[PDB]
């Protein structure tokens, strides 16, 4: 019930509350899913400091609706706050994907030498070899 | 030892992948 | 931890890969042998 | 095989379809039914 | 702190400074600590009488300002504050006309299975006492059966404040179902059938289905189009898609061999 | 002592001997089946469980002295069993301390040394390699440790081994399941620790610290893959939010989860209860009470169970609100006698007009009916009380004058009768029509349902399922 409180529109209102969104998204997982539609939005909106871990509550949302790329794409928004991360359920399984995600990207680049290779985010290497 | 039963399931993966091809492949082939 | 951290980290991304993949060949040599004697049948046939 | 959701737990051997449709409709069946024919 | 408790409310109300106060309110009190947790500590839940208290005074703030968004905002909070997990918490006699501000609000805008949803939580004050919630439970029992008129006719008798941006809106969305019955392709009806179906003898509202709708008094005569479809069937047509239909059965009797 | 401590001799000894080669053979079977053809789901896996639902609650309640289930702790606390020579040294123990247990005395539980019961078994080189050992007999000793109810400092020897078994679980669970998925085992562990673990929360405070930890088993399920596991536990996360009396239901509207798939014929039948029960509270009755319907020909190969009779006490409910009512109480129970008296009067007055005798029913058996969580019945019945009699109309006549069926639905004025005519047609009780100019009422075309494409939907739904039948069997015969 605290979507309410992210409906308005003061910035130190939003964290808080969103604080509260990741400390019981894992006994709270299906309600957050008509707040996908308002996150996916603040982390599109660009001045705030509630985009990156915006992206932290909308990864793990998506991570129980089975969206695995799409909590894939959002963990490498969540910035430095999901790179500290070491040991979790949660945080051991997007990355494994991530692994199969870069080594299928990697065999793909391999294919052409031509150039014509694909970009590639930093934060998904920034972790393979911090793995 | 971790890495290299990894491959032996893969290989074996693919083995019995195309056995189980020919052979419903045979049974078709044998009716006629 | 010398091995915990690395048990969970990339033993553990071994083990739950190693995992399915003995499910699918535990799957694979049901099916085969259903297949396989599905042609014995077969060729018991033709032969006679 | 319990599922622990237990907790709590011709007189009218075949009648129940023919109680279901009639109850009590003066089961007489005479005194009105047969008894018309002095109104009309 | 202690931010104008009484100020603007016990007389009356107009004001919007207020309201941009009450939000500065809503400030220092969602960044005193938190409200998550609620282990122990009734000091703590000191505040908890406090923010409870200055959501009252919003949600009173938001009906009287003609607002539907907010209204349901501060209620659905006020609501997560009667879903405290440790709750000690003496009760505040605001709570049942509170709710019945909800549960007459959320009967309005047809969320019926949220409505009976929304019953549980009530031991026995829906029957023994408490006519705030019996008021919108026998008017929904109104709803039933096939009583129109007695909930046109009870509109007049309320126990609190009128409830007047809660029934008009209530009352508008059951005159849109006896149109929408009515406006069905069964064709004209005089002025006499607008007072017994749609209401009132001679009112502005025939002026008002004059301009909205069509229904126009002609030679004391409405005229209601035809709402009749065309019906263009040929019904031999699903001829793909059962030759289609036919096709699977045969692929899945085959091709497992 | 001379009445019946004679016949106290032959109790322990026959259950300590072939009770005890059931799961020994079975430990022994289930282990060796976990080793080799690793897929043993047709297997005595599913008996020996549906045994431990059934035999081993009603072979033993008390922890069984003079050594039978009080002697299991003496068996079991010296359990190496880690190298094939270390087996072949416990398997001479098993024959060694068995024996002992027949014939004299050794470590006697005298329902107080339950602690020392779970540290010293779990120690003495106890594995994890026999971690389905360890899982049944943890769970297994719940049953004599519930059971004798006296609960005095028992709730932490309850508390204590649950922790103990689903670390052990836990363990499992991170730790090389190689060919194992003892979550065949571990569901009803899972569920069997927990319903007690409930009734612990019922003798003292709620039970939502139950239902966080139970999102994180099924956040742990519902990942690797659903065998069972995440079947198990939606059932148990639905049912406390459901015995919530608070709002409690969108939760369950939203709970996107409605897939185990294959259920065992069990799971699938109380899932289909709980559902129900969802979907007749938020007023959409007729797929409601269709799977109810499912629901309660599912499981019936029980014995006056109860829960049989819960089913059949709503599902009648929700068809006095669509207005039929069948014959219900033509299989009468020794249990049934309390539950048929109120809901067969009930609906005696409801197939009449009569209201006065309906309120005479309410006070008289209000009750029973906020017993069995059925206080929703006053607010949503009133309604099918007119709604029954038009449905009843309008299967008998074909047109009728609106004139005529104010007295006939005793209305009292014809006005009105436009109305509820417009209420039963637009909710579509009947799919009549009203002529507004003098008074008709008239039904429906003339029947067509042969020669109008229907009977190939039909048609379509029978083969859909019968060769998937057929799909399914072949390939679930031929295992070798």
């Amino acid at each position: 019930g605290i979507i309410s409180l992210l409906d308005e529109d003061e910035p130190q209102l939003k964290e808080f509350a969103l604080h509260k969104l990741n400390a019981v998204v894992n006994d709270f997982w299906a309600e957050i899913s008509e707040s996908v539609d308002k996150i996916e939005v603040l982390y599109e909106d660009e001045g705030f400091r509630s985009r990156q871990f915006a992206a932290l509550v909308a990864s793990k949302v998506f991570y129980h609706l089975g969206a695995f790329e799409e909590s894939l794409n959002y963990a490498l928004g969540a910035g430095d706050l999901f790179n500290v991360n070491d040991n979790s359920e949660y945080v051991e399984t997007i990355i494994a994907k991530c692994i199969d995600h870069y080594t299928k990207q990697c065999v793909e680049n391999a294919d052409l030498p031509e150039g014509e290779k694909k970009p590639i985010d930093q934060r998904l290497e920034g972790i393979v070899n911090k793995m | 030892d971790l890495y290299s039963r990894y491959k032996k399931l893969q290989q074996e993966l693919e083995f019995l992948e195309v056995q189980e091809e020919y052979i419903k492949d045979e049974q078709k082939n044998l009716k006629k | 931890l010398e091995e915990g951290k690395a048990g969970s980290g990339l033993r553990q991304y071994y083990l739950s890969k190693i995992e399915e993949l003995q499910l699918i060949v535990n799957d694979k040599s049901q099916n085969l042998r259903r297949l396989q004697a599905q042609r014995n049948e077969l060729n018991a046939k033709v032969r006679l | 095989m319990s599922e622990k959701k237990q907790p709590v737990d011709e007189d009218n051997w075949d009648d129940d379809n023919v109680e279901d449709d009639f109850s009590n409709q003066l089961r007489a069946e005479l005194e009105k039914h047969g008894y018309k024919m002095e109104t009309s | 702190m202690y931010e104008q408790l009484k100020g603007e409310w016990n007389r009356k109300s107009p004001n919007l400074s207020k309201c941009g106060e009450e939000l500065g309110r809503l400030k220092l009190v969602l960044l005193e600590l938190n409200f998550l947790p609620t282990t122990g500590t009734k000091l703590t839940k000191q505040q908890l009488i406090l923010a409870r208290d200055i959501l009252e005074i919003g949600a009173q703030w938001s009906i009287l300002r003609k607002d539907i968004p907010s209204f349901e905002r501060y209620m659905a909070q006020l609501k997560c504050y009667y879903f405290d997990y440790k709750e000690q918490l003496p009760e505040s006699a605001y709570m049942h006309q509170l709710l019945g501000l909800n549960l007459l609000f959320l009967l309005s805008q047809n969320r019926v299975a949220e409505f009976h949803t929304e019953l549980e939580r009530l031991p026995a004050k829906d029957i023994q006492t408490n006519v705030y919630i019996k008021h919108p439970v026998s008017l929904e029992q109104y709803l039933m059966e096939g009583s129109y008129n007695k909930v046109f006719l009870a509109k007049g008798n309320i126990p609190a404040e009128s409830y007047t941006f809660f029934i008009d809106i209530l009352l508008d969305t059951i005159r849109d179902e006896i149109a929408g019955c009515i406006e069905k392709a069964y064709e004209k009806i005089l002025f006499t059938e607008a007072t017994r179906i749609l209401f009132f003898n001679t009112p502005k509202k025939m002026t008002d289905y004059a301009k909205k709708r069509g229904w126009v008094l002609g030679p004391n005569n409405y005229y209601s189009f035809a709402s009749q479809q065309q019906k263009p069937e040929d019904t031999t047509i699903p001829s793909t898609e059962l030759a289609k239909q036919v096709i699977e059965y045969a692929r899945q009797l085959e091709m497992i061999v | 002592p001379p009445g019946g401590g004679e016949q106290e001799p032959p109790p322990p000894p026959a259950p300590q001997d072939v009770e005890m080669k059931e799961e020994a053979a079975t430990g022994g079977g289930s282990t060796g089946e976990a080793d080799g053809k690793t897929a043993a789901a047709a297997a005595e896996h599913s008996q020996r469980e549906l045994d431990t639902v059934t035999l081993e609650d009603i072979k033993e309640h008390v922890k069984q002295l003079e050594k039978a289930v009080s002697g299991k702790e003496p068996r079991f606390v010296l359990r190496a069993l880690r190298m094939l020579p270390s087996t072949s040294r416990r398997l001479n123990h098993y024959v060694l301390y068995k024996a002992v247990q027949g014939f004299f005395t050794s470590n006697n539980a005298t329902r107080d040394f339950l602690l020392p019961f779970l540290e010293e078994p779990m120690d003495t080189e106890a594995d994890l390699q026999f971690r389905p050992r360890t899982g049944k007999a943890a769970s297994t000793p719940l049953l004599p440790e519930v059971e004798a109810y006296l609960q005095l400092l028992v709730v932490i020897f309850m508390m204590n081994s649950k922790r103990y078994k689903e670390a052990q679980k836990i363990s499992d669970d991170l730790m090389q399941k190689i060919s194992t998925q003892n979550r065949r085992a571990l569901d009803l562990v899972a569920a069997k620790c927990y319903y007690y673990h409930a009734r612990v929360y019922e003798f003292l405070d709620k039970l939502d610290v139950v239902r966080s930890f139970l999102h994180a088993r099924l956040r742990t399920a519902t990942l690797r893959h659903d065998a069972d596991g995440q079947a198990t536990l939606l059932n148990l996360l639905l049912r406390n939010y459901l015995h919530y009396s608070l709002y409690d239901q969108a939760e369950k509207l939203v709970s996107k989860s409605v897939f185990p798939e294959q259920a065992n014929n069990n799971e699938w039948a109380r899932y289909l209860y709980y559902t129900g029960r969802i979907k007749a509270i938020q007023l959409e009755y007729s797929e409601a009470r269709r799977t109810m319907t499912n629901a309660l020909r599912k499981a019936p190969q029980h014995t006056a169970v109860g829960f049989k009779q819960t089913v059949h006490k709503l599902l009648i409910v929700v068809e006095l609100l669509l207005g039929e009512i069948p014959d219900r109480l033509q299989f009468r129970q020794p249990s049934l006698k309390r539950s048929l008296m109120p809901y067969f009067l009930l609906t005696q007055a409801v197939r009449t007009g009569n209201l006065a005798k309906f309120n005479q029913v309410l006070d008289q058996f209000g009750e029973k009916f906020q017993a069995d969580g059925t206080y929703t019945l006053i607010i949503r019945l009133r309604h099918n009380v007119i709604k029954t009699g038009v449905r009843m109309i309008s299967l008998s006549y074909s047109r009728i004058s609106l004139a005529d069926i104010a007295q006939k639905l005793q209305l009292d004025s014809p006005e009105d009768a436009e109305f509820i005519v417009a209420k039963a047609i637009r909710d579509g009780v009947i799919e009549a029509s009203i002529n507004h100019e003098k008074g008709y009422v008239q039904s429906k075309e003339m029947i067509d349902i042969y020669s109008t494409r229907e009977p190939q939907l039909a048609f379509h739904q029978r083969i859909s399922f019968c060769l998937d039948i057929h799909n399914m069997s072949v390939k679930a015969m031929r295992f070798p």
